[PDB]
RNA sequence: CCGAUAACGAACGAGACUCUGGCAUGCUAACUAGUUACGCGACCCCCGAGCGGUCGGCGUCCCCCAACUUCUUAGAGGGACAAGUGGCGUUCAGCCACCCGAGAUUGAGCAAUAACAGGUCUGUGAUGCCCUUAGAUGUCCGGGGCUGCACGCGCGCUACACUGACUGGCUCAGCGUGUGCCUACCCUACGCCGGCAGGCGCGGGUAACCCGUUGAACCCCAUUCGUGAUGGGGAUCGGGGAUUGCAAUUAUUCCCCAUGAACGAGGAAUUCCCAGUAAGUGCGGGUCAUAAGCUUGCGUUGAUUAAGUCCCUGCCCUUUGUACACACCGCC
């Protein structure tokens, strides 16, 4: 269709309106300091930006 | 102040943009010998340091490909121009970065070799670089359909505690 | 042998602040004092009939405590739990109209001055009808 | 009557000293912009309404939006509302106007026990 | 000179047996003024017997899913049960708990695992903490189903509970299942 | 704190401030003639309780409690 | 106070339709009446200048039938206006307190009137299932079996 | 100039800010300006649980994870004005530098 | 065991009751008083305080959730 | 681990390790933390104290215009090792009690070989093979549904009440968050309106600087209720008033007023748990445009019982029996 209705649905909020900054995720998603990522890519990552266990 | 973040997510941005670059550097630079990044970051302007065992082949014809990757990353996260530069440095012992062996090992399996050779092939260069203990899993459909595994392991190797941390690279 | 607030207990002491505030009655009470809960998180109204006067001398004993203290602080102490029914209970504040009409009648008998900054503290006049009057009610206790 | 006023009243009765006959969910929807599918049914069903034939109901119209509240000047129309499968007709009563075009066209099919399965063995 | 609870010296009560004055802690080295002391007597083996056994009760006392952390109200009651036992009776409180401790104290049982005659193959005599535990449940116990669904409140059930404990009358729950447990060890001798 | 972890902190920093007043502006015979009271009445007068808290798990209510399961 | 109990004591009244303990406080026994709550028992005996700590069979007539008036009309008595329990009605958009079977029948006539009009609600009422949305997949089976 | 500076520097380790901090007050110390003490503020503790699982079947096995956010604030203050002197930074990558001034 | 239907006022019977032997033995609490006079228990209370106020019980606890009297002394 | 020894030399695991917590008036530093002293004050006592008491009122990093780090914070360090005594011990490995000591067993993370056809292709621009691919199993948009109910089960919550409820007064925490690359959505003080849910202007905070001294709950002190399905219980159900959103109906949430149902402690069974622990009790973070009966943590109150065992459920070693080897859910 045209533009009057391709993306006029909103998405201004709620949770189609957050994607993984990895994997464009939109299921376990973390928002907690603007993290943005996937649960497991989260898990998988942490390692890389800096998140390490001490407990 | 008000424009910039709290400390916080300013460093969760630095740990994410790590990530990021390590990701496209390790997707791009993979035939290349890379081995990792290091990123050397100050106010004025911050400097790219990547470890890598061909650095005459990461570069291209006159340092066209590492212009290329600059360009790349000053146009992604929107640095200003001219306030970040990147170094391709060798390693040291190529032999001890798991990461350029176990990419080594991937070029060797993707090129027809048979896998036993080339893992004792890997593990004796690995052995004779010097370590205290290599150990090297495969995994995946050897021989049939049906999944097996191997693993070739010698020398020392921990597995518990704090200081398999900063002794045991793990690729 | 000068006896401060603090110096008496402070429940007979808010009792006998209480009853001197009925007996020189002349505060804005408002005309829905018989019909407001104290709370959000309240199912009955105070049983007291003057408890205006009560809570209006517990605000002022809090005023001396710590001035500064607008509604939100005050609803802050004068919160309390909601027991939410079959779901499990938390914590609710006062009555924000409430603690805002003890207030405008607190600086209605001009006992409680705005602060330069938020929140009103007491006035020093004040300070010394809380300290006359505890002073009073540690007599009485004591003889 | 729905608040004490007639219906004639309640044709010319304006949105907004209609909103305090409203309830509050209404009152703040009509607070609220209407939009322009709403506004385009609403002339669909007086366009209807007024080339309607005298003394007969007039034709069906469909429409997907239920959550339309019920005007006062809509009412005796044919509207077929949505209910997931189906377009289902039914009148506009005058009781019906501080209530939603999704409360009449129910969405499921009420459920007739039989016996159960091999489940609860 | 101790005078728990503001009054009522220590030093006057005595304790009648010897099976128990090892575990009876009202002495003045155990005398305390308010029975409230988070001293870690649960850390080791036999440091509840030095407890003071006002504070055992005091522990014991608070039960039931709604009193778990409600020790001043139990330390309340306390108070309230000593002095109502005291214008009861007119002697030192602590001498009538000590009583009612050494009377209700079950002084065997019969525990065992394989083919029971009535409710245990094997009689077993018991020590003097276990004495004293039970005791205490014991009171604890018959006060709680006492105070339940009557309008006499918590304190005055204490209180009797305490009184006919001191004495033995076949009317507190302590003693009846005192007799109850030892009418069965008899049996399963 | 709380309440009561309140009262017990009081007493104690009273006793502690005491045998140290008692320790520094006169002799050290007031000193241990009152710490020996303190100490076979009280050792806690003087002697905090090390214990805090404890972490709670995420297979559990509290620090050592576990959830109820079930197998039916 | 603490005296005998009064000769016209009497030990329920007949209030309205409905009878109501004596024996028990009178900011409770009113409560009794269907439509009637704490809180409505609490405003309308604070505004009838009535003792709270009496007893409802030890009142006299004068002082009930305040409360009858006080009850049957709050509007003139100084009661809020969002303290009503039948608050802007759907047949006549009049503000009422009901304090009887009125009550009954008005939730009645609601009732029928929702299943009138076929509205979803309505319908499950007249089916007899939740119409809060609440789950009926494993509650409310007392009801039914 | 009169110049009555502040300096903060934080990282998510702790050697390289504690070696960062001595040997910048001692350059400042042959370089005779006073200096205010080293002012450690508590650290952050960036805090992430997780269960260990990506599908959620198993023992619902929770992985926490920690980043600590450690921050020390250092005072330069001197009779004579400070930028002129002290542009040097020697710092490594990793750790966090913030130039402020009293006005700031 | 089924209910108490306890007396909510004093009546002729009771109240003569109440004044003769009730301040004669030890223990008064309305918990007792409402126990042996059959009364509710509210009204234990305030006859409980009337009776203080006629000075011849003596208060000992006066706490809010249990009260004790007990008689004057005597000898 | 000591010992013996056809074994010897090893190795991983455990242990060792790191964090956590406990003592450090030891050191360093502290205007985004404080302490003390002083001076302004204000109020009580002024009978008379006057170096009397209170101040989370104002100042003394406003730069000469007080000192210190005990309190708070966070670093380098120390500090506990079976160190000493007594006892048991082949007098070795080790073990019990006791002195002094904060501490004589702080909880976690990590955690070997091998294996499960245990779960995930619904996390991924991880992926083989197969299926679809224009009337699409792609994708967008609109609506419905994922809640739907004769019923059974699980995890929890409320509760069944006087060791309580309501009303008022008094009074104490710690984790930890808070304005966004896309991305719009922050934490909030104060002042006013309203009874509440909310609304209306002014501020502060990208943060030990502001919310916030996080005046939490429980608890405590007085009040009323009075053993009843009562003032417990608030499920069901009606009306009305507020918030988010494009939209609140099959009710988003919240407030108010009505109705108070079963429930009077729970069968056969079965769950977890040993000291700041269980339990009570609130508070954070996740989910969030709206939101927690869930979960992860934090904090307050603080226990009974035990210092043992294989009886049951299992597990580790050694011996023994086997017709088991998909391994007793076997085989027959
Ligand atoms: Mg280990
Ligand atoms: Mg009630």
């Amino acid at each position: 269709g045209h533009q009057q209705l391709y993306w006029s649905h909103p998405r201004k909020f709620g949770q189609g309106s957050r994607s993984c900054r990895v994997c464009s995720n939109r299921h376990g998603l973390i928002r907690k300091y603007g993290l943005n990522m996937c649960r497991q890519c989260f898990r998988q990552y942490a390692k890389d930006i800096g998140f390490i266990k001490l407990d | 102040m008000a424009v910039q973040i709290s400390k916080k997510r300013k460093f969760v941005a630095d740990g994410i943009f790590k990530a990021e670059l390590n990701e496209f550097l390790t997707r791009e630079l993979a035939e290349d010998g890379y081995s990792g990044v290091e990123v050397r970051v100050t106010p004025t302007r911050t400097e790219i340091i990547i470890l890598a065992t061909r650095t005459q082949n990461v570069l291209g014809e006159k340092g066209r490909r590492i212009r290329e990757l600059t360009a790349v990353v000053q146009k992604r996260f929107g640095f200003p121009e001219g306030s970040v530069e990147l170094y391709a440095e060798k390693v040291a012992t190529r032999g001890l970065c798991a990461i350029a062996q176990a990419e080594s090992l991937r070029y060797k399996l993707l090129g027809g070799l048979a896998v036993r050779r080339a893992c004792y092939g890997v593990l004796r260069f690995i052995m004779e670089s010097g370590a205290k203990g290599c150990e090297v899993v495969v995994s995946g459909k050897l021989r049939g359909q049906r999944a097996k595994s191997m693993k070739f392991v010698d020398g020392l190797m921990i597995h518990s505690g704090d200081p398999v941390n900063y002794y045991v690279d793990t690729a | 042998p000068g006896v401060t607030v603090k110096d008496v207990n402070q429940q007979e002491f808010v009792r006998a602040l209480a009853a001197f505030l009925k007996k020189s009655g002349k505060l804005k009470v408002p005309e829905w004092v018989d019909t407001v809960k104290l709370a959000k998180h309240k199912e009955l109204a105070p049983y007291d009939e003057n408890w205006f006067y009560t809570r209006a001398a517990s605000t002022a004993r809090h005023l001396y405590l710590r001035g500064g203290a607008g509604v939100g602080s005050m609803t802050k102490i004068y919160g309390g739990r909601q027991r939410n029914g079959v779901m499990p209970s938390h914590f609710s504040r006062g009555s924000k109209s409430v603690a805002r009409r003890v207030l405008q009648a607190l600086e209605g008998l001009k006992m409680v001055e705005k602060d330069q900054d938020g929140g009103r503290k007491l006035t020093p006049q004040g300070q010394r009808d809380l300290d006359r009057i505890a002073g009073q009610v540690a007599a009485a206790n004591k003889k | 009557t729905y608040r004490g006023v007639d219906l004639d009243q309640l044709l010319d009765m304006s949105y907004e000293q209609l909103m305090q006959l409203y309830s509050a969910r209404q009152r703040r929807r009509l607070n609220r912009g209407l939009r322009r599918k709403q506004h385009s049914l609403l002339k669909r069903l007086r366009k209807a309404k007024k080339e309607a034939p005298p003394m007969e109901k007039p034709e069906v119209v469909k429409t997907h939006l239920r959550d339309m509240i019920i005007l006062p000047e809509m009412v005796g129309s044919m509207v077929g509302v949505y209910n997931g499968k189906t377009f289902n007709q039914v009148e506009i009563k005058p009781e019906m106007i501080g209530h939603y075009l999704g409360e009449f066209s129910i969405t499921y099919k009420p459920v007739k026990h039989g016996r159960p399965g091999i489940g609860a063995t | 000179d101790i005078k728990l609870f503001g009054k009522w010296s220590t030093d006057d009560v005595q304790i009648n047996d010897i099976s128990l004055q090892d575990y009876i802690a009202v002495k003045e080295k155990y005398a305390k003024y308010l029975p409230h002391s988070a001293g870690r007597y649960a850390a080791k083996r036999f440091r509840k017997a030095q407890c003071p056994i006002v504070e055992r009760l005091t522990n014991s006392m608070m039960m039931h899913g709604r009193n778990n952390g409600k020790k001043l109200m139990t330390v309340r009651i306390v108070k309230h049960a000593f002095e109502i036992i005291h214008l009861l009776t007119g002697e030192n409180p602590l001498q009538v708990l000590v009583n009612a401790i050494i009377n209700s104290g079950p002084r065997e049982d019969s525990t065992r695992i394989g083919r029971a005659g009535t409710v245990r193959r094997q009689a077993v005599d018991v020590s003097p903490l276990r004495r004293v535990n039970q005791a205490i449940w014991l009171l604890c116990t018959g006060a709680r189903e006492a105070a339940f669904r009557n309008i006499k409140t918590i304190a005055e059930c204490l209180a009797d509970e305490l009184i006919n404990a001191a004495k033995g009358s076949s009317n507190s729950y302590a003693i009846k299942k005192k007799d109850e447990l030892e009418r069965v060890a008899k049996s399963n001798r | 704190g709380g309440h009561v972890a309140q009262i017990y902190a009081i007493r104690q920093s009273i006793s502690k401030a005491l045998v140290a007043y008692y320790q520094k502006y006169v002799d050290e015979a007031s000193k241990k003639e009152i710490k020996d009271i303190l100490i076979q009445y009280d050792r806690t007068l003087l002697v905090a309780d090390p214990r805090r808290c404890e972490s709670k798990k995420f297979g559990g209510p509290g620090a050592r409690a576990r959830y109820q399961k079930s197998y039916r | 106070m603490s005296l005998v109990i009064p000769e016209k004591f009497q030990h329920i009244l007949r209030v309205l339709n409905t009878n109501i303990d004596g024996r028990r406080k009178i900011a409770f026994a009113i409560t009794a009446i269907k439509g009637v709550g704490r809180r409505y028992a609490h405003v309308v005996l604070r505004k009838a200048d009535i003792d709270l700590t009496k007893r409802a069979g030890e009142l006299t007539e004068d002082e009930v039938e305040r409360v009858i008036t006080i009850m049957q009309n709050p509007r003139q008595y100084k009661i809020p206006d969002w303290f009503l329990n039948r608050q802007k009605d759907v047949k006549d958009g009049k503000y009422s307190q009901v304090l009887a079977n009125g009550l009954d029948n008005k939730l009645r006539e609601d009732l029928e009137r929702l299943k009138k009009i076929r509205a979803h609600r309505g319908l499950r009422h007249f089916w007899g299932l939740r119409v809060r949305g609440q789950h009926t997949k494993t509650t409310g089976r007392r009801g039914r079996t | 100039a009169i110049h009555r500076i502040r300096i903060t520097l934080t990282s998510r380790n702790v050697k390289s800010l504690e070696k960062v901090c001595a040997d910048l007050i001692r350059g400042a110390k042959e370089k005779n300006l006073k200096v205010k003490g080293p002012v450690r503020m508590p650290t952050k503790t960036l805090r992430i649980t997780t269960r260990k699982t990506p599908c959620g079947e198993g023992s619902k096995t929770w992985d926490r994870f920690q980043m600590r956010i450690h921050k020390r604030l250092i005072d330069l203050h001197s009779p004579s004005e400070i930028v002129k002197q002290i542009t040097s930074i020697s710092i490594e990558p990793g750790v966090e530098v913030e130039v402020t001034i009293a006005d700031a | 065991r089924d209910k108490l239907n306890n007396l909510v006022l004093f009546d002729k019977a009771t109240y003569d009751k109440l004044c003769k032997e009730v301040p004669n033995y030890k223990l008064i609490t309305p918990a007792v008083v409402s126990e042996r006079l059959k009364i509710r228990g509210s009204l234990a209370r305030a006859a409980l305080q009337e009776l203080l106020s006629k000075g011849l019980i003596k208060l000992v606890s006066k706490h809010r959730a249990q009260v004790i009297y007990t008689r004057n002394t005597k000898g």
